[PDB]
């Protein structure tokens, strides 16, 4: 996260840290006690599927304070339409091997209904994006969880306000952020939440997905449009686990 | 009705046959008698920040 601030400990309680062989991989969002929403591109280079861990209640990477809860990722569900190395349908649904325990420091973010998200949440201008990604383009990643308030743009406006072989902004994406190079989410924030506040409650509206460098002038951050996947997610959360970590599920 | 100001609902809105509207809530919440407000039914409802709520 570039140009944000430290998220005060416990104020981002749905933030997930994904680890592979103990190394920082991506962010994610807890949506109930056993399910995590992340980005499909986070898993393009994974070979050690059995060494994937989700950490809830994390804040400071340098210290163990007792609020952290680690779980093995039992399943990674990706839409059939996602193509590795590309941008479209950038979403993954992760089943934890054992549920996390809800506490003051571990709380799910609401996964909204599609209608509510399209009709109402899509028009809330500002939303928060968070993660332990790069503090600067070509810079070090954060030791403390960072958060940034970003405004959402209509895709016509994102296409007109952008500068520059760049991918298209599909109906499964939306732009958010700034074109002046001061504030953005970065590659190390991939998979993390874009959370929207409405009438005293926070909801999942986007996933940190892609962009150019980090906080690059003339470029906005691009986020997976979660509203397109509500039905796809709900159906999978009602399904029985299958042998093997990676599962490709038909989309729609 | 639901398209305009979320039909007055705090959370979810369903349109019915006519000028009828039903508000609904996410799991871990129940609808109040005003037919629009959602109140938590659990200790850790989704999308609420305990350290801020307890303040
Ligand atoms: C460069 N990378 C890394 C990687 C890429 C791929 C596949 C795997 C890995 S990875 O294995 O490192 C895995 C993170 C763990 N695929 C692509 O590059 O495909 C297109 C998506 C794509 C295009 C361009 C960049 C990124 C992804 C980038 N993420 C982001 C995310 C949000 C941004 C934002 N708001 N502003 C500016 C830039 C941003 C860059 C990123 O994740
Ligand atoms: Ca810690």
């Amino acid at each position: 996260i570039v140009g944000g601030k430290v998220c005060p400990k416990g104020e981002c309680p749905w933030q997930v840290l994904l680890l592979v062989n103990g190394a920082q991989l991506c962010g994610g969002t807890l949506i109930n006690t056993i399910w995590v929403v992340s980005a499909a591109h986070c898993f393009d280079k994974i070979k050690n599927w059995r060494n994937l861990i989700a950490v809830l209640g994390e804040h400071d990477l340098s210290e163990h304070d007792g609020d952290e809860q680690s779980r093995r990722v039992a399943q990674v569900i990706i839409p059939s339409t996602y193509v590795p190395g590309t941008t479209n349908h950038d979403i993954a649904l992760l089943r934890l091997h054992q549920p996390v325990v809800l506490t003051d420091h571990v709380v799910p973010l609401c996964l909204p209904e599609r209608t509510f998200s399209e009709r109402t949440l899509a028009f809330v201008r500002f939303s928060l994006v968070s993660g332990w990604g790069q503090l600067l383009d070509r810079g070090a990643t954060a030791l403390e969880l960072m958060v940034l308030n970003v405004p959402r743009l209509m895709t016509q406006d994102c296409l007109q306000q952008s500068r520059k072989d760049s991918p298209n902004i599909t109906e499964y994406m939306f732009c958010a952020g700034y074109s002046d190079g001061s504030k953005d989410s970065c590659k190390g924030d991939s998979g993390g939440p874009h959370a929207t506040h409405y009438r005293g409650t926070w909801y999942l509206t986007g996933i940190v997905s892609w962009g150019q460098g980090c906080a690059t002038v003339g470029h906005f951050g691009v986020y997976t449009r979660v509203s397109q996947y509500i039905e796809w997610l709900q159906k999978l959360m009602r399904s029985e686990p299958r042998p093997g970590v990676l599962l490709r599920a038909p989309f729609p | 009705i639901c398209v305009n100001e979320n039909g007055g609902c705090e959370q979810y809105c369903s349109d019915h046959t006519g000028t009828k509207r039903s508000c609904r809530c996410h799991e871990g919440y129940s609808l109040l008698a005003d037919g629009v407000s959602c109140t938590p039914t659990v200790e850790y409802p989704c999308g609420k920040i305990p350290i801020l709520e307890k303040r």
